[PDB]
């Protein structure tokens, strides 16, 4: 496994960046992703959360509006807008990864066919907040 | 043979009344669930329904094994007004219930009267 | 913007015992599961508790956990000069997000 | 000067019975009709000759035909009911040209014996059977939007062998013997049978097949002669021949389609495909044309003119018949009736495989195709005809019904039953 | 047909036995689918009841008769009644179910009573 | 002094035996209840009086409500045979709000050929459907424990009287004492050759066209000290009730496979109304008060009248047929709550039956066009008691379906006739 | 089938017994859904109990017995049918045998029964002008 | 000298007819349509017919061509309004089951409850009940050839003895005579209204509960120098057999469509062990050394017995029927591996097969399926009978077992009725005429 982050660098005090996050060796579209961030000297604080295919989006209370994350099928990244950069903000930006996979338990059919493979119609299993594969991260500086 | 005896009244059916009576013995000296497996079934009760039926009715009015009993009912002559040498020596058998098709219902409910009184009027000679 | 109080540093000589302690409100752990991690000097952090019942393979019986009401506490045993890192508690819900929130860390 | 009561008088009344089926024993081959669970017949069956009686009946206001159409429709259903459908068969199809048309040879997707897999197999169909969505080229069959269509047995045939119809155990079927007698008149030589004559159940739409010839001087039986609407029903007297075949060597292609059925589907047509044609004799039907036309001219004091068939469909305008389980449909338009050596009139025909009989918009069957080379020869005994309207009157074949086809050979007979109690004054009282 | 005479004989339910013979002159005197299957199962069950009535009438004589008469000596342990009290102070309803179970020994003594009655005869 | 027979004697006894239909002449529809077979009746019917005679009758011992209702259940599988079942309809209903009882449903269904789909649209009532994701999609009501089938749209349901009559040989009694209940020895009993019509309906709160008592209004039941037991209160004096469907409904043919299609309802024409019946006020309160003093003259306890306890639409719904449309009409808390206008009532109606209440059976009753009107008429009543200790309360019960016809059939009795009589007399062969 | 279906039995006890002899040892022997497979078998045996009561019950109302048991026909004893005597017929043989031997001229003999009746019949009744 | 009639002669003659059902009232709905049958009476009258010498065939009988072809009927008449499982057989993705191995896991494709979806079930089968594809994947091993149905858990195939009776006007008669084999006549035959209780049961090697012989071992057949027709062996003095299955099962609706639903096998309570049959080898040694000893008789030769002949399972083995689950057991080896010349009861094991999908008859073209029966199946039955054939050698003449027809059975129960009409219509000469 390996999980490689990018959109970081030297920022200036109100701009913007939007950070990415590669991931390999596992499938895309069937795990969650998590974003967190710790000071220097501090601990751990979630960023964002995102289902497997982006129809649920929870961020911090902090960050309402300013803060967004979606994902791609067929790219295979997790995009972070950062808005108004805030001293107290550098932090350890990493790219965490969910455990539960959503396993399909009713996929579209066609009967007189019963052989054609359909999308998925009702799958089961959500986010957990259980990060297995931590990235290297990529840290932001503002000042 | 239930089938074969009713075939045989038939014959000579255009002869008249008075040389039937003699006809029928000149010519008897000489002498499983499918479509089709239902009406047959359908058929025999039919057969047996109509046999009893004609001896049923005779038994009402003492003639049960005879086939030319006489009754005890006076012959009107509002039914008929024609004399003796007319009916049984000019007309046939056919031609005659046309015309006494009318006093059918009247004559058979006279016939059963007419022998279950004669039982009551017998059975009575012992008291 | 709730938090978990955790000290920030506790003592851990070879073969003694260290607890690591995690007391929250109702909010974040009366209703939900917690978690544990920990994070080495230097390195990334790493999946430890899950369930707050379950551990990994990669992981020897000698971590160990457990909650009581609105605070948990980890409880291990057999330490070591090596196993002086930094350790966080987590609790995650997606009902509200004001469960989410990480643990201080705790430097043994 | 007393009543009497006698017990056997000939005295019968018409009415209404259920008769049953009667046949010789001959041998399993699971006939469509259920002769081998029939009763068997008599070989010498009773015929009384009733004197001086002249008995009128009718012949469309007959019975004994409306229980034989209740009979044959209701036989067919029985052997249908267990057969296997062609559902699954309702696909989409794609046809070309066939071999060196009318003949046409699609391919589609037919699931295996298991749903999941699904392979791609041919058949050879004709054009009459399948209708286009398009003109470009796909296709479709012509029975997969009305109603569902079923397959019959290929062990069951569709010989039709003579069946005998039986009163029951006290009535009796009347029977005239009169030469010139039509559909409807009082017939004086009357004779009283319990079983019918040898009718063979078959079906024609111009012609008649296989029928009997009654006696000399050919009838013209109708019920409204003044009319356009009732089909004049001739009664030939010398009956010509007809032959005709299927020149073509096809196989029996057994294709399967979903879990658990299967259909047999034309496969390879062996030698050069060649056209099916009947061979009605040329100066044997002139004359026959030429009787008829001097015996309706009586009825009518003109001189008649014929046409071909109305046109449109096939199964009601022109020739339709079976022979030896494959059904045919020729024209017969405008080859002998459009007239008012020993050569041969040849008369195209074409086949087809899925047949909409009786006249429904349902039960739709389909027979499977003989392999060989399918041969009859069979005899024609009387024709259908059809006025126009209107100087010359004009006259056209045509089968304005299906029960016709049997009122042909049941229009002798009439139904009655028996009251043998009689009643009569005699001087005789209970003594 | 069957049916309208089976009913007749009810008309006196209530009447004497003694009178009953007398109460029906003054009556007589005074005047494929589910259904094609049960109308058929109730023909066959109506032959059925008439005919058996018209068996018994055959094993003990008199098969056409209706007060018909047997030599069969009335035994006095069925009834310890008289004659002249049956036929003026009871009704046949009532009749039956104070002999109704002595039929089965009273039908087979009448069955052998008229079948050594014909040999007697026709020995001569 | 020596023993004789006699041949015709009035001895009868009871036993059982198969009664055929007997209808008038009147038929080509293709009721569910057939004519084109059933044999036509009597003009002139043969009944007579039985001078001096006591039998005793019993109601819910009888055989003849065992019979109807396994003849009628038999009916429906003869004529549902040969129909088209609805089994490729069980798809994902797209069903948006109607223009809310009625919803507009787009699904997905097989074209003439089997690799093409097109994209559909008809109207369901919401009795009908279930949801799976509500908010949608929904799916319909039986689906997943039974089969359904459609009737055919060509017959109809009309209640035409049937008789049933005994085959020859055999006699119905009939007891003519006008406050007889069910059981109790009759003592006006009158021999009949069969019984009169027979309105073969389908009921459960009340009771739709049928016979009245014609003395006072009676009250059947087999232990009256019992709880549930089914208490049929018979009426002298028939109430008028209507009921009526103000909605335009149009039929539409839809295409669900080949060689099969059903019909469902299309637009509809004019504003959306909601179903009612009436029924007259002063005519039902005066109606209900002479109920109120016979049911009290055998409890000595005062009553009052409750609604039903609820649950499924069948057993706390009046739930009758009306020219092909079935009619469930909550009656609970309208005239049953507690105890020159007009009751109004307000129905719904579902076209999705479960007969009977059997695993197995589901029938899609096909829509009709235009309104309909059943100028009906009530004639009795159902009940049932409660666990009670004071006062009474009493509810109309369900109780079971065969129930429905021994409020006709409380007056019969099947017999089998015996003409052989054996009688001592003075008399031998000469 | 309840009350005929025991009558038939009843008279094919003593099948053993001489022709003479079987009319006297008998006396002393009485001293002592509804549409399944099942439906419509037993409604096949009861047409064919009726069928075959009546059949025999319709030959003898033609020969002159009604109901009668044993009843003297009024028809000559063809000699060709039978050289044996009669003394030696009723002590030497049994019912079951005399079907083997006469029951072959079975045709002849129900019509001759019938003329000698029918001719009979209308020699007494219509004799009375 | 003058010619007179007589009624009620005792005068028979040889026919058929169409018979009924007969049984007792003591009602279920069981498979064989006894609650719509007529009930019995408690008395069964018999005659005896004195003196009198009557032949009947065995083989050439009529009432086991009219029952074989009533079970026939009957089976259809109860599996018409069953549910078929024609979406059943897919790409089965069969698995060891987990914990000699005859039992698989097998995980399909079937569609939920609304036909739009489809779903991912898991059941388990027997290894005889699948076959494989690629000769991994299976599937299930008749529904190529024929249309497959269930049978509902309502009905039961318990074998209740029913009675042919035959209508008014005519009798069954019935033999008497110990030794008398399937032909010949019987010097004590007695009439009866109709037979005994008849208990139909199916067999192919060894004949379950039936009717003992009263004197001897009777050694019936058609022509015993023959080599196709089989020899049914009636016993005397019966074995016992207990055939048990000791393993649990757990039974699981899974859903198959709109409104279609069949039970498989879920999970199964305890370890897997093998079930069997029990035989007790001290009464059995003792049977076939009997058995072995009459047949030499016949054949003035020594006889030995052998295995099966093989090939297909249907056949060369003792496909019966026990609780609900149709057994195969492998009676061979143990039982037909000696031959004859001239203590602690060592019970023989047989190890049985069982298998689901069942095509009994021979008939291509209706293959039942019977549901799994929760819980163990235990039946002590009776072994009264056997089926063995020749082979032809010659010396010494090898017997194998194994029937040859489904008929079979019932001839052994049948064995002693012959149907017949009576002519009570009689004709003799006497010295009366109708003048007296
Ligand atoms: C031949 O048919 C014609 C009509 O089709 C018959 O002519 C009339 O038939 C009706 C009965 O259908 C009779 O009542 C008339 O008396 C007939 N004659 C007229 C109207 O002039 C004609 O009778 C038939 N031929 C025979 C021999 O019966
Ligand atoms: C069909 O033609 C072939 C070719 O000659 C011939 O052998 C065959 O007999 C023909 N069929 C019949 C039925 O004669
Ligand atoms: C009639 O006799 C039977 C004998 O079985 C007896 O049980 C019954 O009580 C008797 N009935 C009367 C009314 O004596
Ligand atoms: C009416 O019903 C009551 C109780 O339900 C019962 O006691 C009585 O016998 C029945 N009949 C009459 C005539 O009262
Ligand atoms: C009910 O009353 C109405 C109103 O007159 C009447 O038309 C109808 O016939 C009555 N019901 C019956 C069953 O007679
Ligand atoms: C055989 O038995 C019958 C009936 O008992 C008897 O009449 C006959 O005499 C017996 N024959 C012998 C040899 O006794
Ligand atoms: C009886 O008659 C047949 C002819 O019907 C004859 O062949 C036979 O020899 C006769 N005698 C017998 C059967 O003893």
């Amino acid at each position: 496994v390996q999980l490689v982050e990018s959109g970081g660098g030297v920022v200036q005090p109100g701009t913007s960046l939007r950070l990415s996050c590669a991931a390999s060796q596992f499938r895309f579209d069937g795990y969650g992703m998590h974003w967190v961030r710790q000071a220097p000297g501090k601990g751990l604080e979630w960023v964002a959360s995102i289902s497997h295919d982006g129809i649920k989006k929870y961020h911090a209370e902090k960050v309402w509006g300013r803060f967004t994350i979606s994902r791609d099928n067929s790219k295979n990244t997790l995009y972070l807008q950062m808005n108004s950069l805030r001293p107290e903000d550098t932090a350890l930006y990493y790219c965490a990864k969910d455990l539960r996979e959503d396993e399909c338990e009713e996929w579209w059919s066609d009967y007189y066919d019963f052989g054609k493979q359909l999308p998925c119609a009702k799958s089961r299993g959500g986010l957990v907040g259980i990060a297995d594969n931590w990235g290297q991260g990529t840290m932001v500086t503002v000042s | 043979g239930l089938g074969a005896v009713f075939l045989g009244f038939l014959g000579a059916a255009g002869s008249t009344m008075g040389a039937a009576s003699n006809t029928l013995t000149v010519q008897a000296r000489q002498l499983q669930l499918g479509v089709w497996g239902f009406k047959q079934l359908q058929a025999r009760v039919l057969a047996i329904e109509r046999y009893l039926e004609v001896q049923q009715l005779l038994g009402m009015w003492g003639c049960s094994g005879k086939l030319i009993c006489c009754t005890n009912v006076p012959w009107n002559s509002s039914w008929s007004n024609k004399t003796y040498n007319e009916i049984w020596d000019n007309m046939t058998w056919m031609q005659w219930d046309r015309e006494i098709g009318n006093y059918t219902d009247t004559i058979y409910k006279l016939l059963e009267v007419s022998q279950f009184q004669q039982e009551i009027n017998e059975k009575d000679n012992l008291t | 913007q709730s938090v978990l109080t955790q000290p920030p540093s506790v003592s851990a000589a070879p073969g003694q015992k260290v607890t690591i302690s995690c007391s929250g409100n109702t909010s974040n752990i009366g209703n939900n599961f917690v978690s544990w991690y920990q994070q080495r000097p230097g390195r990334a952090p790493q999946l430890l508790i899950y369930e707050t019942d379950k551990r990994p393979s990669g992981i020897p019986d000698r971590f160990s956990a457990s909650k009581s009401g609105t605070s948990g506490t980890l409880a291990i045993t057999g330490l070591q000069t090596g196993d002086e890192a930094d350790y966080y508690c987590a609790t995650w819900a997606a009902s509200l997000s004001s469960a989410r929130v990480f643990g201080t860390g705790t430097k043994v | 000067l007393w009543v009497t009561v006698y017990y056997g008088v000939p005295v019968w009344r018409e009415a209404k019975t259920t008769l049953f089926c009667a046949s010789d024993a001959k041998s399993e081959v699971h006939n469509v009709w259920a002769t081998h669970a029939c009763v068997p017949t008599d070989p010498n069956p009773q015929e009384l000759v009733l004197e001086n009686v002249t008995e009128n009946f009718n012949m469309w206001k007959n019975d004994m035909v409306d229980q034989m159409h209740e009979d044959i429709i209701s036989l067919w259903d029985q052997s249908l009911k267990p057969c296997v459908k062609l559902t699954p068969l309702c696909v989409t199809l794609n046809c070309s040209d066939a071999k060196v048309e009318e003949i046409k040879n699609c391919s589609f997707n037919a699931t295996t014996e298991l749903r999941d897999k699904k392979r791609r197999e041919y058949a050879l169909f004709y054009r009459l059977d399948i209708v286009p969505l398009s003109g470009e080229s796909e296709y479709r069959l012509i029975n997969c939007n009305t109603s569902v269509i079923t397959q019959i047995c290929p062990k069951v045939t569709f010989d039709p062998i003579p069946i005998h119809y039986c009163a029951p155990a006290g009535y009796a079927i009347l029977k005239c013997n009169n030469k010139t007698f039509n559909g409807t008149g009082p017939c004086n030589n009357v004779s009283t049978v319990q079983c019918t004559h040898g009718i063979k159940p078959v079906v024609s739409t111009q012609l008649l097949l296989n029928g009997s010839l009654a006696e000399e001087e050919i009838i013209i039986r109708s019920e409204n002669l003044t009319d356009n609407v009732k089909t004049i029903i001739v009664h030939l007297n010398e009956s010509v021949e007809i032959t005709c075949t299927r020149p073509n060597n096809m196989t029996r292609k057994s294709v399967r389609i979903g879990p658990g059925q299967t259909f047999y589907a034309l496969g390879d047509i062996i030698g050069d495909i060649r056209q099916p044609h009947c061979n009605i004799s040329e100066i044997k039907w002139e004359k026959t044309l030429q009787r008829v036309s001097e015996k309706l001219r009586e009825h009518f004091n003109k001189t008649i003119i014929f046409n071909q068939s109305s046109g449109g469909d096939l199964e009601i305008t022109t020739h339709s018949f079976n022979c030896g389980g494959e059904f045919f449909y020729c024209n017969t338009s405008d080859l002998f009736f459009n007239k008012t050596t020993n050569s041969t009139i040849t008369l195209p025909c074409r086949i087809k495989q899925i047949i909409n009989m009786w006249q429904e918009v349902g039960r739709a069957m389909y027979a499977p195709p003989i392999a060989g080379n399918i041969t009859c020869k069979s005899n024609i005994t009387g024709l259908l005809l059809t006025r126009d309207g209107g100087t010359k009157e004009t006259f056209r074949p045509g089968g304005g019904n299906m029960r016709d086809n049997w009122r042909s050979e049941l229009y002798k007979y009439k139904v009655v039953e028996v009251k043998p109690l009689g009643i009569a004054p005699t001087e005789c009282n209970r003594t």
